[PDB]
């Protein structure tokens, strides 16, 4: 009749308050009140800590587990390494057959901006920014023209699309690539435009429709978390089919799924499915 | 365990069911599709844990629905599906006794 | 579960209600004489798991005399190796002063109680002919000396299982097993009403007033397609009538 | 009436004279008195079964272990509702109960004699019991006005024949007993009537 | 994370490319660990 | 408690470095933790998500649902009249 | 006949669309959207019920007064909208992603991978399971030995009338057995020859 | 009539085969030579056909006439037997009904109205006219095609027949110890999908319990479909409905084809002391919510 | 908590019957073409 | 094992061991509605053997 | 598993090809299930036992199970003076040694399992090969519409073998009954009683004494003759399938044919690899006259 | 209620119901 | 399952199945050639 | 009827195994008995001992 | 078993359910929209574990099965060896 997991079967010195059953000794009414308050505070803190541990996400749990696993009793100091093993390697490209040259990151000084690009990829044509001609005409936006160029290329059954290069457009392309609606994308470090390789399935196109949220840059739309969750809720059934792009206050272009997951609301960009 | 669902065949009364009065009999009820209904106390013999509450957060489509519109304009006789009634008799009966 | 020396040696594990802390015993004597199981007091704090449902480790924590010499704490879950159903208990925790459980070098002399036995399949061993029937305490309603055959004959047993021709064979109770995928395929399920689990699968019969004209038209002009509501009825000009529980993926017919 | 618990002589409609009658709504119709039958006997049996289950399921009024008072009340319900096989199975499960093994609940002679009286009164699925009575017009089919319509020795012969048929169907052949095998019919007591 | 292992995934075929032209495609310890992770992830993918 | 709530705010070894110990080293207090919970707490236990469950098959056939009588199923059509019958039930 | 030639069908695993689909057949704008119940005009709702949809809503040209409005347009617009519907499985395949509702099929694979620990992972240390026919063996025997080979272990005349087992099918047969076959074969064309 | 025809097999006298027929049947039955005649049938089949013909030839009418028993006597005996039937007999009768009549009720057609009437008709001349017309219809088509009994001929999954499934696999070996036989071991016998093999295992366990005349484990289907039971409970909690979740009411989400890697590495690098710890039936339950969703069905636990 | 009830869905069309699939399509119920190795 | 199995079978169907059986219905159970959790299964032999 | 499945598929394919008989799919999978349960029981026995691995002389000791479950670790205090990475690598090496010992034991036990499986499968092979109508042809023989031609290929070196005697009624049952008669004669011999009273006789009667086992004891109660199931004379599943439905018969025939073709392809590729390793076969096809000339 | 078991369904002896 | 099996049973002909369990068999001329012996369910005609 | 019979006959009469070229009779690339080459070989060889 | 000599002159009609109805040339109500637009209260199958003082579904099924077997002569003689 042996047991496991407990080296001492029982504690001779360790007893119980109820087992002792000694006469209750109270210092005073103030002491009783202080004891009640401190024990209820301890219980509340324990409950809150337990709830937080339950609510801790998987990423945090795995990071904490790895940290404690690799923990050392001594805080080891960093060592000197080679001149560089931490540089961000440039993405591969073919110099001969290319839409644009993959300009390396060491020329960040030479790089310009979307409005005033520097002279590069002169062998190719340059995408001119859309500009309204009259007041009545809608104020076009890079998101709008990117969406319409992608839609037109999809309808005309094209492979590569040259689209304007902004942070929001690159984030939208990255999200579409993550969701698989786009075969791939590449941000050649050209100030004006980058490349997107489309995807087709069963002769038709895997992208059904793309629509920018706002036609004018003058009007700006904000998406509340409830308005985002209404998209997920489809007459009582969870639905992640249609994809919505939002840009938050942290300059992080995400999708409505992650926006709902972290309970944040950013400005909308486009709807694609 | 399935709770007692509201807006059912037996829960709803006659006017809410068909906008007409039917006799409320414990037996011989062809309309309610039952033979004999001897009625004990609702939750006496049944186990307590089997009683899980009730649910009424929906719309009774026969009784009340959103956007009550006419199904088809012509003929004018037909109306929304919420109204299912039989033809009204003419000169039903008269009572000689004053009362 | 093994028999040696005339008693049942069972190995099990006792775990907290949230199944965080667990202590497994390799051998325990199944003793029906004890009303409820007894555990050492030292295990109280080694099984106290302050979960969220229970702010304290145990829902019930009181003191009893078996003078207030033991602690009743629980609930605590218990998994017997030979049992497929967990048993939840409120065992006695006894200090060393009232009772020393250690007997040999590493043996705690833990004996399982009647409350734990009656909740698992070992209760069947308390019936006549069981292993614990000989160790049941003296009572006028049980005589351990007499044999199982004698007890069953007293209760009414005359012959063995289904020896008489009148009683049917026990193995003839179920001659067939109904698995849809192994014969005739799945079922053609329909409904009339709001929801598939709300309406009924019975389509209205051929006697409906809205269907009689269509049925008559079909009977007259059987060689054409007649428009109407009669197609919704269970009567169809095709030999396969639309009735509940019809196998439509079956090879034949 | 099993439905309304009203006497048949004084009342004809269920729920007459009762303030809290659930069988009479505001614009409903009176329900005629129901006559006793095996359907209502089984209704009462099922109500008793539900009560027995709740007696241990209820955490407020229920007891951790059943009571001999509850057991004898259930036996009284069964005998008064004339549930023969149900009472037999209840008695067997009472014998097999854990509380019976512990001896907390004991089987008293009043329960034993009530069970015996129920068994005698209720008709038997195969044989005949004290409840069965001799009938007059059955002579048209039997031929004997006094003797009971069942021969125990013929029933024994048919039982042996059916046993041999079962053996033949089970094995495919039959094993012939030796020529010295004589059928035993010493204890076959003829049906003696009152 | 260091943009040394690159991946192109079709409907069913996954190609993994090592891109270390500065070191003549030489793998460090961290690079080799990441490459092993990518290899045993792409091989153990359902539609691979 | 979401982002709309007001913000919570923010050489050697610090004070919280001393209590942290490598799990390889034996624990200070040998609490008999369940092995399954130990694996599950660090995100290493094989996760049996509900999505891995497929259809719940019907083991035994429930019963035969016979055609129950209704106002639209009568041998004679005389009792199905606009003055008497407005629907099956 | 034209309807049966142009007949179509939809995937009913979803019982209704999961995304708004907007089309126009002959200028009539038709929108089909997910809904709790079948909410639409009587004719298009009956068309959807015939299609088997249970959670859908169809709208043509907004308010009914809006032109064009004709029964042919009403039928063809809703049929075009239903035809232009993409199923969830098809959308998932086009995106190249595994649906949430089909990953239960991998559970036996994962279970077997987890249960391959220990002895189940072992293989015969020395045998690869493939064996080559290095030598050629024959067990054919002459007819005289075939007749008497199985006198003891089996019954006498084990190869009695077997056509494939014996070189001579009728070898070892008796008069009645030969006569049955010959009589059948000769009395089938009794009056012919 | 039932006793003297269906029962009382001692006086049944079938045809006695000659010596040559006995020799040939012995050869064919003991060892089958290829291309042999398959028309020959076993004596059990002959007896079953005899009983079937005896049932079929029964026709009601006047007792003094050629008809053995009348419809009144038939219904009286049937009603009295049905009243006398207890729960066990009623269960066996329901099993027989589901085996025999229920598929016939499902597959019956109005074209067989006259045959269905002739099943227990009162023998008019109209039935004779209908039989002559049915003979004409048979001449038009095929008799064995146009009859009720042969409608249910072919079934899917011919490899695993219910006749073979009636006998549980390693029944005694796993009955001695249920702990040593998790469902994986028994399911290794079959080559079907997971749901099908689990259904087969549940059916085999229930058949074994019924044969042994012991209480079957009603929680065994729960333990085999523990993931399915939890999924259904949580689906009923999320969607305000009661029943079994179906495909049309399931969430739509698209994961990457390599989404399973995180769980796959855990499963591939998991290690266990014993094998019962590896294959315990409660490994699906981790938190108190899981335990509640699993054990919320029975009140005792 | 998804107050939209799955139990109360659809409209009663009177006596118009419609099929509802249990788990999957009857067309993909059986896969003999791969189980019995009938594929090219 | 034989006597354990006999006891289980007798407590399941006591009518099967009678020469002339009586009516057999199902009555109440002393172990609640889930007494199969304690009465189910064939008798079990020891794991050491 | 893999090897056992290959063997069973080869057995089924050969059984269908040589004698035109069909094995039930249930019977096919039953053998694999028996092998799996045998491995399961071996694992059940092995998890009880324990293995020890040692690293750095005796500085590091790891106590595990043959499956590889960590149970105990004992480490000399001097090892803790080493850095964490070195300690991790030492523990990993000790666990690797323990895994190596467990692998040795498990592979020996699995060879035992393989021998048991071959012994169980013996009756089927002997019944499909030991019948008077069974023959094969050399693989290098040209096959045509009518029959197989025979190339020379050193026909003097080539020798056809026969595994069945022309003597009447020679069977494993006859061999086993001869063995039983011989052992009974030895027991009844005058030295037999002395040998039976000797410890050797006691051990022999304890092991091969099934008729002496009391009722209720595990194991067979008698020694029975081996299985005699000849393929060309016993109907297995083909007649039942043909009588029931033709589609299932055709499907099972197709499955058997595909399995036989697959095992033949496996044998051909193994022979090709052996030839390439020997050096008699080139790495790329050079002789197209043996493929395209048909 | 026992009259229906001894009558021809088509035959109605007195549809009027008046003597 | 983009392209499922369907009804791969040849125990009866396509025309036989159409006759047994379909309305389309009674109107051979209306059904086109490509859908001749394919349908297995009764159809309702609604004339708009 | 003709299509069904032809399909059944072809399915029953199809061969299997490995031929003189060591490939399956229905191999994707190579073929066997092209233009009755084996037929004319058997015609010009025969079976005469 | 109680028995008395009685004769049931008219047995009845087979309860198959597929019988040719009495045909009407003119329908009383010419509107077909009522059938398509009819609605009724929901039929909840199970409410509170489905407990009744008398079993409804089981007893109704048994009573249906009794006369179904009576008209199908216990389903014996129809089937044969397959
Ligand atoms: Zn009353």
């Amino acid at each position: 009749a042996k047991v496991y997991g407990a080296v001492p079967p029982l504690g001779a010195a360790q007893g119980h308050r109820l087992l002792h059953g000694k006469r209750e000794r109270e210092g005073s009414l103030f002491a009783v009140a202080n004891d009640v308050k401190r024990d209820e505070r301890l219980l509340r803190q324990q409950l809150n800590a337990l709830l937080e541990e339950e609510r801790m996400p998987m990423q945090a749990r795995l990071q904490r587990n790895e940290a404690v696993s690799s923990h050392e009793a001594v805080p080891q100091t960093p060592l000197v390494d080679l001149p560089g093993v931490e540089r961000r390697r440039d993405l591969p490209a073919d110099p001969i057959t290319r839409l644009f040259f993959q300009h390396k990151g060491d020329h960040a000084l030479y790089y310009g901006t979307y409005d005033k690009p520097s002279v590069q990829d002169d062998d190719r044509v340059q995408i001119e920014k859309r500009v309204p001609r009259r007041r009545e005409e809608n104020l076009y936006t890079p998101i709008y023209d990117f969406c319409h160029r992608i839609r037109e290329a999809t309808e005309q059954r094209k492979r590569f699309v040259v689209v304007p290069s902004t942070i929001e457009t690159r984030g939208c392309a990255r999200v579409m690539h993550d969701h698989g609606l786009v075969a791939g994308f590449r941000d050649f470090h050209n100030d004006r435009a980058f490349a997107v390789e489309l995807k087709y399935f069963q002769g038709d196109s895997t992208i059904n429709v793309i629509e920018p949220c706002s036609y004018d840059g003058r009007t700006e739309f904000e998406w509340s978390p409830k308005m985002m969750r209404r998209l997920l809720n489809t007459h009582g059934i969870h639905n992640r089919l249609v994809v919505y792009i939002c840009r938050t206050a942290d300059n992080r272009i995400i999708d409505h799924i992650h926006a709902v997951k972290e309970n944040i609301g950013g400005r909308g960009l486009m709807m694609v499915h | 365990w399935a709770p007692q669902m509201e807006w059912g065949i037996e829960n709803t009364p006659s006017q809410e069911q068909y906008q007409e009065h039917v006799p409320d009999t414990t037996d011989a009820d062809f309309r309610k599709q039952r033979r004999i209904q001897s009625r004990p106390v609702k939750w006496f013999y049944e186990s307590h844990y089997t009683r899980t509450g009730s649910f009424a957060g929906f719309q009774p489509l026969r009784f009340m629905q959103r956007r009550t519109e006419r199904e088809v304009r012509w003929p004018d006789v037909i109306n929304a599906a919420v109204q299912i009634q039989k033809r009204k008799p003419a000169a039903y009966i008269f009572k000689a006794i004053p009362e | 579960f093994r028999m040696s020396g005339g008693d049942m040696f069972v190995e099990y594990k006792v775990l907290s209600r949230d199944h965080r802390r667990s202590i497994r015993v390799e051998d325990a004597i199944v003793d029906p004489t004890f009303k409820r199981t007894v555990l050492p007091l030292g295990w109280l704090e080694l099984l106290r798991s302050p979960s969220l449902r229970l702010p304290t480790g145990y829902f019930v924590e009181e003191t009893v005399h078996v003078e207030a010499n033991a602690i009743i704490a629980g609930p605590v879950v218990l998994y017997i190796t030979g049992q497929s159903v967990p048993v939840v208990l409120n065992p006695y925790f006894v200090p060393e002063g009232t009772w020393d459980m250690r007997t040999r070098d590493g043996e705690l002399d833990l004996r399982l109680g009647m409350d734990a036995i009656e909740q698992c399949t070992l209760f069947s061993e308390l019936r006549p002919g069981g292993l614990l029937y000989g160790k049941l305490p003296e009572n006028p309603n049980v005589r351990r000396n007499e044999s199982l055959r004698a007890t069953l004959g007293r209760y009414g047993m005359k012959c063995d299982l289904a020896e008489s021709p009148l009683v049917p064979r026990p193995w003839t109770r179920m001659r067939y097993m109904f698995i849809d995928e192994l014969q005739r395929g799945p079922k053609l399920t329909e409904f009339v009403g709001h929801n598939p689990r709300n309406g009924t699968p019975w389509r209205f019969s051929q006697n409906t007033k809205y269907f009689r004209i269509g049925i008559w038209r079909d009977t007259i002009r059987r060689n054409d397609m007649n428009e109407g509501l009669h197609a919704h009825s269970s009567w169809q000009k095709s030999p396969q009538q639309s009735v509940p529980e019809v196998r439509f993926l079956a090879p034949y017919p | 009436c099993p439905r309304c618990s009203l006497p048949y002589s004084t009342t004809r409609y269920c729920g007459e004279g009762d303030v809290d009658t659930p069988f009479r709504k505001h614009r409903g119709r009176w329900a005629p008195h129901q006559k006793w039958g095996r359907e209502w006997y089984d209704v009462v049996a099922r109500r008793a079964e539900a009560l027995w289950y709740r007696a241990t399921e209820d955490p407020y009024f229920g007891t951790p272990q059943h009571t001999q008072r509850q057991a004898e009340a259930l036996l009284k319900v069964y005998v008064q509702a004339k549930q023969r096989g149900k009472a037999i199975d209840f008695m067997n499960k009472l014998r097999g109960s854990v509380e019976y093994l512990t001896g907390d609940i004991t089987i008293t002679t009043v329960m034993q004699e009530s069970y015996d009286a129920l068994l005698d009164t209720t008709p038997h699925p195969h044989l005949l019991t004290n409840g069965f009575t001799l009938e007059s017009d059955a002579a048209k089919y039997t031929g004997e006005v006094n003797k009971a319509p069942l021969s125990p020795l013929q029933f024994r012969i048919d039982m042996e024949m059916n046993k041999y048929r079962r053996q033949q169907k089970e094995e495919g052949v039959v094993r012939v007993p030796p020529a010295l095998w004589r059928l035993d019919t010493s204890a076959i007591v003829p049906y003696k009537v009152d | 994370a260091n943009r040394t292992i690159t991946g192109n995934d079709g409907r069913f075929s996954k190609t993994i490319m090592i891109n270390e032209p500065q070191c003549n495609q030489a793998l460090s310890a961290k690079t080799a660990s990441e490459l092993s992770k990518e290899i045993d992830k792409a091989t153990n993918a359902v539609y691979s | 408690g979401g982002p709309g709530s007001p913000v919570r705010g923010p050489r050697g070894y610090t004070a919280e470095w001393r209590d942290l110990r490598n799990p390889m080293r034996p624990p200070e207090f040998p609490t008999p933790w369940e092995r399954k919970y130990r694996q599950y707490a660090r995100g290493q236990h094989p996760s049996y998500d509900m999505v891995y469950a497929g259809p719940m098959p019907e083991i035994f056939p429930m019963r035969r649902d016979f055609r129950k009588p209704t106002r639209w199923d009568f041998h004679d059509i005389e009792k199905q009249g606009k003055y008497r019958t407005s629907g099956p039930y | 006949r034209e309807a049966f030639s142009n007949i179509i069908a939809v995937d009913l695993e979803q019982e209704g669309p999961m995304y708004p689909v907007r089309v126009n057949a002959d200028g009539v704008r038709v929108l089909l959207y997910p809904a709790r119940r079948i909410v639409a005009n009587f004719r298009v709702a009956d068309i959807l019920c015939a299609f088997g949809f249970q959670h859908a809503g169809c709208r043509i040209n907004l308010k009914a007064t809006n032109n064009p409005k004709s029964p042919t347009h009403t039928v063809e617009g809703v049929f075009e909208a239903v035809k232009a519907l993409r199923s969830v499985s098809e959308i998932a395949a086009s995106r190249g992603k595994v649906p949430h509702s089909l990953i239960y099929n991998i559970y036996p694979y994962l279970e077997e991978i987890r249960r391959r620990k220990g002895m189940m992972a072992m293989h015969p240390p020395g045998k690869d399971g493939l064996l080559m026919p290095d030598r050629v063996v024959d067990n054919r025997l002459p007819d005289h030995l075939k007749r008497g080979y199985y006198d003891d272990v089996y019954w006498k005349d084990f190869f009695a009338g077997s056509d494939e087992h014996l070189n001579e099918p009728r070898m070892g047969l008796r008069g009645d057995e030969m006569r049955r076959r010959l009589e059948e074969a000769q009395t089938s064309p009794a009056p012919t020859t | 009539w039932y006793l003297q025809n269906i029962l009382s097999l001692e006086l049944l006298k079938l045809k006695s085969k000659t010596n040559a027929e006995k020799i040939a049947t012995y050869r064919s039955y003991m060892r089958s030579l290829a291309s042999g005649k398959d028309n020959t049938m076993s004596d059990d089949d002959v007896i079953r056909n005899i009983i079937k013909e005896r049932w079929k030839t029964l026709e009601f009418g006047d007792r003094n006439a050629g008809y053995p028993c009348t419809f009144g006597d038939y219904i009286q005996f049937l009603n009295e037997w049905f009243k006398s039937l207890d729960e066990e007999g009623m269960q066996r009768l329901r099993e027989h009904f589901d085996r025999r009549i229920r598929p016939l009720l499902a597959v019956m057609s109005p074209v067989d109205i006259l045959w269905l009437e002739a099943l227990t008709q009162n023998s008019p001349h109209n039935k004779e006219q209908l039989q002559r017309k049915i003979a004409f219809q048979t001449s038009l088509g095929t008799p064995e095609f146009f009859d009720m009994s042969k409608r249910l001929r072919y079934e899917i999954n011919e490899d695993y027949k219910v006749r073979d499934e009636l006998g549980p696999e390693l029944f005694a070996l796993w009955s001695k110890a249920p702990e040593r036989w998790p469902p994986e071991r028994l399911s290794k016998m079959y080559g079907l999908d997971f749901t099908l093999v689990r259904k087969i295992l549940v059916w085999h366990h229930f058949k074994a319990c019924y044969d042994a005349c012991v209480e079957p484990d009603w929680s065994l289907p729960k333990r085999l479909f523990a993931l399915e039971w939890i999924r259904d409970v949580r689906a009923r909690k999320h969607g305000l409905f009661y029943g079994k979740m179906r495909f049309a009411e399931q969430k739509i989400t698209f994961y990457s084809d390599r989404f399973l890697f995180r769980d796959l590495v855990n499963r591939r690098e998991a290690s266990y002391a014993n094998v019962w710890e590896m294959d315990d039936p409660y490994r699906f339950l981790q938190t108190e919510q899981d335990y509640e969703d699993y054990w919320g069905d029975n009140y005792d636990v | 908590k998804n107050l939209n009830s799955w139990y109360t869905k659809g409209t009663m069309r009177g006596g118009v019957p419609r099929i509802y699939y249990a788990w999957m399509r009857p067309g993909s119920f059986t896969r003999r073409r791969f189980e019995k190795m009938r594929n090219p | 094992y034989k006597d354990r199995l006999l006891s289980k079978q007798f407590f399941q169907n006591p009518q099967a061991f009678e020469v002339v059986p009586d009516r057999n219905e199902r009555s109440v159970q002393f172990g609640g509605k889930w007494e199969y959790q304690r009465t189910h299964g064939l008798p079990t032999v020891d794991r050491n053997e | 598993m893999e090897v056992y499945r290959r063997i069973t598929e080869r057995v089924r394919g050969a059984l269908w090809a040589h004698h035109g008989r069909l094995m039930s799919e249930r019977q096919f999978h039953r053998i694999l299930a028996f092998v799996y349960n045998n491995k399961y029981e071996y694992q059940i026995r092995f998890d009880r036992m324990e293995v020890v691995g040692r690293e750095w002389g005796g500085r590091v000791e790891v106590v595990t199970t043959p499956a590889g479950f960590l149970k105990r670790v004992r480490v000399n205090p001097c090892v803790e003076d080493l850095t964490l990475y070195q300690q991790q690598q030492l523990i990993l090496s000790a666990y690797a040694n323990a895994c190596a010992d467990g692998r040795k034991l498990m592979e020996q036990a699995e060879m035992n399992i393989y021998k048991q499986f071959l012994k169980d499968l013996k009756p089927i092979v002997m019944g499909i090969r030991d019948n008077p109508e069974f023959y094969t042809v050399s693989e290098n023989s040209i096959e045509t519409i009518g029959g197989v031609l025979q190339t020379g290929d050193s026909n003097n070196l080539c020798h056809t073998h026969r595994t069945i005697p022309a003597a009447k009624a020679r069977q494993p049952a006859d061999e086993v009954r001869a063995r039983q008669e011989w052992e009974q004669k030895w027991i009844n011999s005058p030295r037999g009683q002395s040998w039976a009273l000797t410890l050797r006789g006691k051990t022999y009667f304890a092991l091969h004494g099934p008729q002496y086992r009391p009722r209720g004891a595990p194991g067979a109660k008698k020694e029975t003759l081996p299985l005699d199931i000849p393929a060309p004379y016993t109907a297995m599943d083909e007649k039942r399938l043909l009588k029931k439905n033709w589609m299932a018969y055709l499907d099972n025939k197709h499955v058997a044919e595909v399995m036989w073709t697959r095992v033949k392809i496996a044998d051909r590729e193994k022979r090709q690899r052996l030839l390439q390793e020997t050096g008699r076969a080139w790495h790329r096809p050079i002789n197209e006259e043996a493929i395209n000339r048909w | 209620e026992y009259y229906r078991w001894f009558i021809q369904p088509g035959r109605h002896p007195n549809p009027s119901g008046l003597t | 399952d983009l392209y499922p099996e369907g009804f791969q049973w040849k125990h009866k002909l396509n025309t036989e199945y159409n006759q047994w369990r379909s309305n389309t068999w009674l109107t051979p001329d209306l059904i086109p050639k490509e859908h001749r012996g394919r349908f297995l369910c009764n159809f309702q005609l609604n004339i708009v | 009827m003709g299509e069904r019979m032809r399909a059944i006959i072809e399915d029953y009469s199809k061969g299997f195994g490995l031929g003189p070229h060591g490939h399956s009779p229905t191999h994707d690339t190579i073929h066997y008995n092209t233009l009755n080459a084996e037929g004319e070989r058997v015609r010009d060889l025969g079976y005469t001992d | 078993m109680k028995y008395a000599d009685l004769e049931l002159t008219t047995r009845g009609e087979f309860p198959h359910g597929m019988k040719e109805p009495a045909f009407v040339k003119k329908l009383d109500q010419n509107i077909p929209w009522y059938f398509s637009t009819y609605r009724s209260m929901y039929h909840w199958p199970i409410t509170g574990d489905n407990w009744s003082d008398l079993n409804e579904a089981e007893k109704h099924h048994d009573l249906h099965m009794f006369y179904t077997l009576a008209w199908w002569k216990l389903g014996e003689g129809i089937f044969g060896v397959d």
